[PDB]
């Protein structure tokens, strides 16, 4: 956890983060794309 | 527009014949039609995301924009000339076949990039549930962190770029909210890059969940139009083919099926014994037809199989017959010229062929298990073939014993080793057989209720039957899931039968005293159990004698039904039971919280 | 490099579980074999004598093996090679790095 | 937009109610949405690619655009006079219904004419593999062709237009590529109008297939949002409906399942015979209830279902003991004044009902197999409903003997005939049976690691316990396909329960001298076997006594994991053994590379 | 464009490190890219729909436009900054994180509210069958409305509003035409909402169904992609993941295994009796190994598994040797120093040990069932481990019985339990077993024809044989299902197999007088029930001596065409038997007319 | 495969055509074209 700085707009253990998930968002990301023949094209 | 861009060859005047595809030193163009470009951004997308990591390990080498593998040529974009003339598309965005390759290949090898580190962050990231689906639940972040610095083997790669991956990571989990720089404290919101879809996945409180019910239902209509439920109690010649009948090899027990039961399958029910001879390789042998009515397979209405009769831990007694002993266990054909069920003597047995025996007599075959000697597990097995059997009126398969000398003490046993499980495989797919006849066609409303108990379980491998029942098997599924025929619901399934029972009952009314005025409440009542028991074992509806359920109008109903409802669920067709099954999630998050609270005081 | 045509496997061959899935019609061992003797510390002849029975399961036609044998004479070079003769070694450089050697005859039988 | 295009019939001002579906002549004319163009375009663009064929056999009619069957009208178009007041649409492209119907019938009648001829051309061309995953692999066209001219059956369509359908074909198989005209060479790439469709398939040797791995994420997707694998172990009440129970009617062998491996099966264990009498169909018989303990089905905790208890091929010993031949076996309830496991002597037998008896004696029924009669195959059977056994606190279904004549002979047999293989099939899926008792919802939690070895596989059709295994086994096979839980890569899945492992074995060492550090290592492994014995055997996270996969944690953790896991695959999840998956297609190739050789040459 | 919108924080020049997502106190404004707006409009769509119900009712709140959740910024629209710079967006569609909350929660809102509506306008309209699929037929509109009068039970809501659910009903179900007010007669067409889906779905008579054709495809092409069925007979070591082993526990019956047969078990072929001795819980028992040859289950090549041994209804002869009664029968460890099948005497047997006997003596667990006394369904159970078996060259399971005093009564009854019916469960998938190793990778082409008729049916869960059974399961599933294997249509499949024999019957021919010029008619059908075969029983292909199918080329090859037969199907695939499909499809419209007939008499 | 000329852009027996499977671009054309009720609109 040690201190980057800028390589990403976030440190880890940076200052007030928080786990904490939500009924509401279900986490992710883009795994069903569509790729079959007559769906792609 | 779609297709290849073509341009008028013969200049200017373009013509259904001036066109040729225009194609040069990096492929042909092909048009990038507005949703194609969907796909090719929502996979950039989700590849970009990885940007903090790619730069972390010096791999990658910048955002993959699409804007980069296309151009912005213009022309007339089809299929072919003749259509192509009907796009005149201008500055259009086409990708050429030497781009088509390293979009391909680009995306293809960031992928593994990324499904490399993805991996990582994923052992670490499900490695605490950051998933929820009722209210909400926190775990105070420093122990979390302090938490899983312990827990992830040595060999991640979350432990080598913490925030790297964290970067990455507040992409994909809604659930870790970054600590916002100017203000040090969350956002209540949290902003991961899949914005929408992470939203339209949630539980959602008032209907199940969008993503699910949506799926469950074009999951279940692919199939109603699919294997062909639809048509599923049709009153006409239906070529098997219509059924995709696959991996169908079932298995039995005969010597035991009686012959009624099922006409592939006829027996030597004659008063003494028949003991018949036969040279089966130098050695003569006594087939015997025993005592009892010995069940053999019959060979017409026999569809060319794979007939794999096993013989094993069924009994052998060559302890008392001695007799027994010493004859090789043999499967073989038996052609008769008076109609078995009506050969009495030897003399009547044209000749009997041994299709496939078992080296070594009954003493090494056998393996003692407390007293009565069983059968080493062994597979006897013929190939019998619809015309090996031409012309030849009578001819029947049985899998007996050979015996090497006939005696007093086998005067009683009858030798039939059918009493093992025998495993026919129809191998032939296009003929099917019913009712002992081998056919083409089969014509389903006849097969319903057109079966007994056992004239059902005694099918014969991929037979009219055994077709009619692997059919309904799917239509059930589709109730089964998509509709809700197992709650007090009085769903479109047991209400489209409803209505036939009213219609029914109704006209048996009319023309006499017609005392009874139609119930209703108990033929809601009648016809809900009827949809139900159908879904619970869709074979019943091929046996004679089951209410409701086997008179013609239903299924052939049903089915339509269950047809339509699908074609209307809405989306939020989970709204059913969606209270306990809200309650029931609340539960879980309950629980989950539970959890965080401990992750949260013994690693402080 | 086209996957189809250039193919990599880590880890060394000296070790039996390499040998898991690698199937060639040839193989060559030239400038390796002598350093695995050397470092697997053991015996030249007793080294290929279990190296190509790998190769010849591997499903290999060919081979060629850098081995270090003196064939013409078991004269050596005063700066390039120094052959102890107590313990079949070889000395390139003297010391720069010792390998194990084989005799032509005992080698070749 | 969406819909059908309205316009304001009061004219001029457009408010809610001024407005009107503009319908006319032709139909309404429904908006054609820029995705709803994508596919009637991608389905034209298929019919348009046979060009060639069309013409050669005069059918067709040019080439179809779909620019034929729109139009361009504009107002506003919605679903309804209030919503489509908000989408003002100029000069947008609609279909008339009219139209809708051409596009439909033309697609459909064309539809038919390629799907034939399409069909002739690959017999022919997947009658020589064009489909290689690795590497190239080429086979001199001269021997191809001439080949082909003979394999081909005399009534194909490939050998009446040649290159009337290689024209057609070019353009679908991209390994067929044709010489170029003006440098009488071929072109390196291949441009088959699936340019991009079919760049997008080929195995990529980064990761497997993208088309593969990205299906088998959204199919595992749709399945965990869908059945409700998410809430497995959820810890309250939950209609059965929500296990969605279909197609489910499980047979046993009672007379051997002990009484208390499962509620729904009590014996009448008692000293002595409890020989009773009934007078059925005139003839008075007697049940007899022999010297062993007699298992019989319980009527209540019973489901109204379809009880079948099939007696064949189980020995019938009516050779010793003459008391047995002679008895039509039969099916019959027993109601006991005394609860049973308390029901001494006839006496305490109400009554006895036959409630299905089988035509004809033991010596009809019977079929000599080798000394030892069996049993010929027939159905005995019973159809239980709940309330039919109102108030009546015991009674249970017995398939006894029911004898015409008691006797010494059978003082020691026990003719229960529960040896035979029973049937259940649960007809009125909305109620379920738990622990003896009938309910309509479950408590999943409750029923994990709460049953024995046996109080599993003796459940009873449509119980809970053979609900909340229908229901593992689903999210048993979303884990077993799209997780990777069997190779050593400490996946999604044996994470999520590792978390739970050291949270709970860290606690435990709370308080005492904490002399042992968390492991890890071997907690890692630990619960990469619990997930994978998970997978594996489903069912186990149902009985007592089971390594880590029972406690209350797992599980409900467990698929939550899954879960999210599925919602972050990324599309390269095929990267997992993608090396060796590689090699193995590579390894095909050239195996096939080689088999064009000997077409290049046998057919010179 | 996609994703979140950024914007110069540094202002005017957009560097690609100046952007930052333009966060605020709504939200991240996300872009809408074209789709995804038909998704939101789809759904509102839907829900718009039911208008006149929510205004009937007093909920809802007017029509849901989208265009009230989203708004018109403009900047770049990317992943990250970096990529986002290639996408200058102007005035673009965004949904700010606080909207895409309500869009959520109103669709989910809505959704519940009209999923319940939805519901009883359904139990009405699908009671009714509102859809036929040949030809046309009506009703009289008076009798079916004054007859569903009836029908419907009092608690639905379509008789609470009936023209209020009417207006919604006739915007799904074409089959309801409203009368025109202005001319009061129908309208000939029938204008549903769903004007072009409805259109789509029709069973088109040239061709089955679209909708359906076109899904049963697309499925196989996912399975073909995903499961792995490419490859399927790849000749080189692949991870067993490969295989996504899941729900994987099959079960024997040993004692009966011969030990060629199956690896994974040897017997104790000795001469007399091996009585051993050994304290277990203070008692001194004697382990048999009688008579008989009594075959084990041998350790090594077992992986790590769960076996559940169950002993039940299989015979207890404790009536006749008394001296089996008495005998907690016992599933037993048997260490021998001298391999088995070598291992002579008592003194041979290094350990024994009790993995798991069974509470209660030979005389509690019986049951009599007419003389035979059975065992009571119990299941005894080791859980053996790779490694608590390190070292030890010999080592075997034995489900015997644990004799508390060995006597001549039983000095030939052998008490192996193992002619039960044990169950083993792989616990650890990641390690398979063939010929009797345990190992990491298969080598499908080497377990094809390589065993023998039951060297499969005897395989060991989990095992290559059961693994490359599975699979092959899989890929015969999708010609089953997608291809048409079942009828005379020589299709892409049976041909891919065609040209293999005739290739190789081709060279076979070459050198020698080629007196037989190939046949091709009689080698189209002969890879016709080859192909066939295989669809039929896909494990044959394990089978030495199945004629074609166990080539080397076959699979390999078919697979390989299936694969790009089902990459090419068109939509109108179904025009296969679509002839008898239609006129079957007729057949029941006809019928169904007849039903309306009757609504239309009986409730005039 | 007697020569036609002009009906099709391409002989079948013409000069310098070649069959070449490439792993590269697995041939397909449009077989899972998406009709279903909610997705076809
Ligand atoms: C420094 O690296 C100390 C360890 C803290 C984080 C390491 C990885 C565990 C937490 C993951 C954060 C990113 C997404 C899980
Ligand atoms: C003339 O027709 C001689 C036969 C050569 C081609 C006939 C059909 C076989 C080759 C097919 C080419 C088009 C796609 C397979």
């Amino acid at each position: 956890g040690n201190v980057q700085t800028s390589v990403n707009t976030y440190n880890i253990t940076g200052d007030g983060n928080s786990f904490t998930p939500t009924s509401d968002m279900t986490s992710t990301a883009a795994p069903a794309i569509d790729l079959k023949p007559g769906v792609l094209n | 527009p779609t297709g290849k861009l073509w341009r008028p060859v013969g200049t200017s005047v373009a013509t259904i014949d001036s066109l040729a595809i225009v194609s040069d030193r990096f492929g042909q163009y092909s048009f990038v039609n507005e949703g194609m470009r969907e796909t090719f951004s929502k996979a950039l997308f989700d590849i970009n995301m990885w940007q903090p990591l790619f730069q972390a390990t010096k791999t990658g080498c910048g955002p993959i924009v699409l804007s980069s593998f296309t151009t912005t040529t213009s022309g007339y974009v089809g299929a072919t000339a003749g259509d192509a003339l009907d796009n005149p598309v201008t500055n259009g965005v086409f990708i050429s076949t030497v781009q088509i390759m390293n979009l391909q290949r680009t995306i293809a090898a960031r992928m593994r990039d990324v499904a490399l580190w993805q991996k990582h962050l994923d052992t670490a990231m499900t490695m605490l549930t950051p998933d929820i689906s009722a209210g909400s639940a926190s775990c105070n972040w420093k122990s979390l962190l302090a938490f899983a610095k312990d827990i992830l083997p040595l060999d991640n790669l979350c432990l080598t770029y913490p925030n790297e991956f964290y970067n990455v990571a507040i992409h994909r989990y809604p659930a870790l909210k970054p600590g916002n720089p100017d203000t040090k404290l969350p956002d209540a919101q949290a902003h991961p890059l899949g914005e929408v879809a992470g939203a339209f996945n949630a539980a959602t409180s008032e209907v199940g969940s969008l993503v699910g019910s949506s799926s469950t239902l074009s999951q279940a209509i692919s199939t109603m139009a699919g294997k062909d439920l639809d048509l599923i109690e049709a009153d006409t010649p239906l070529p098997v083919s219509v059924f995709t009948p696959s991996l169908a090899p079932r298995s039995y027990r005969p010597a035991f099926i009686k012959p009624e039961d099922a006409k592939w399958i006829a027996e030597f029910n004659n008063s003494s014994l028949i003991r018949k001879t036969l040279t089966y390789s130098g050695a003569t042998y006594t087939v015997q037809l025993g005592p009892g009515p010995t069940r053999v397979i019959d060979m017409n209405a026999m569809i060319d199989s794979v007939l794999t009769l096993d013989v094993s831990g069924t009994i052998l007694p060559y302890d008392t017959n001695p007799d027994l002993s010493t004859s090789v266990p043999a499967f073989v054909l038996i052609q008769t010229s008076v109609p078995i069920q009506q050969v009495t003597t030897a003399a009547n047995i044209t000749a009997i062929t041994v299709v496939s025996a078992a080296g070594a007599s009954a003493i090494n075959l056998a393996i003692n298990v407390r007293g009565q000697p069983r059968f080493n597990m062994l597979h006897l097995q013929a190939t019998f073939e619809r015309e090996t059997i031409t012309g030849i009126p009578y001819i029947y398969g049985l899998g007996t014993f050979l015996i090497p000398s006939p005696t007093s003490s086998s005067n009683f046993s009858n030798p039939t080793l059918m009493d093992g499980l025998l495993t026919v495989t129809p191998v032939l797919l296009r003929e099917t057989t019913y009712k002992g006849e081998v056919v083409d066609a089969i014509v389903p409303a006849t097969v319903m209720a057109n079966q007994t108990s056992e004239e059902v379980a005694s099918a014969l491998a991929n037979d009219a039957i055994v077709l009619v029942s692997n059919h309904l098997n799917k239509l059930a599924n589709v109730v089964g899931d998509a509709i809700p025929v197992a709650s007090r619901t009085d769903d479109s399934a047991t209400s489209a039968i409803v209505s036939r029972l009213a219609v029914q009952h109704k006209l048996s009314q009319v023309g006499q005293a017609s005392p009874t005025p139609p119930d209703y409440p108990l033929l809601w009542r009648r016809a809900k159990r009827a949809a139900s028991m159908f879904v619970s074992n869709p074979s019943l509806a091929l046996q004679v004698g089951i209410p409701v359920l086997t008179q013609s109008g239903m299924l052939s109903a049903l089915t339509s039904g269950v047809g339509t409802a699908l074609r209307t669920g809405s989306l939020g067709k989970g709204v059913t039971d969606a209270s306990e099954k809200l309650r029931a999630r609340q539960s879980l998050t309950v629980a989950k919280q539970a959890f965080f609270d401990q992750i949260g005081s013994l690693w402080p | 490099f086209d996957p189809a045509l250039t193919a990599y496997v880590q880890g060394d061959y000296s070790t039996a579980a390499f040998w898991n899935g690698i199937r060639c019609d040839s193989a060559t061992a030239i400038f390796t074999i002598g350093a695995a003797a050397a470092a697997a510390g053991t015996d030249l002849i007793a080294f290929v004598q279990q190296l190509i029975p790998r190769i010849v399961a591997a499903g290999g036609t060919r081979m060629w093996l850098q081995l270090n044998t003196p064939l013409y004479e078991v004269s050596s070079l005063p700066d390039l090679i120094e052959i102890d003769l107590r313990d079949h070694v070889y000395r390139f450089n003297g010391g720069e790095r010792v390998e194990p050697y084989a005799d032509p005859v005992p080698l070749q039988q």
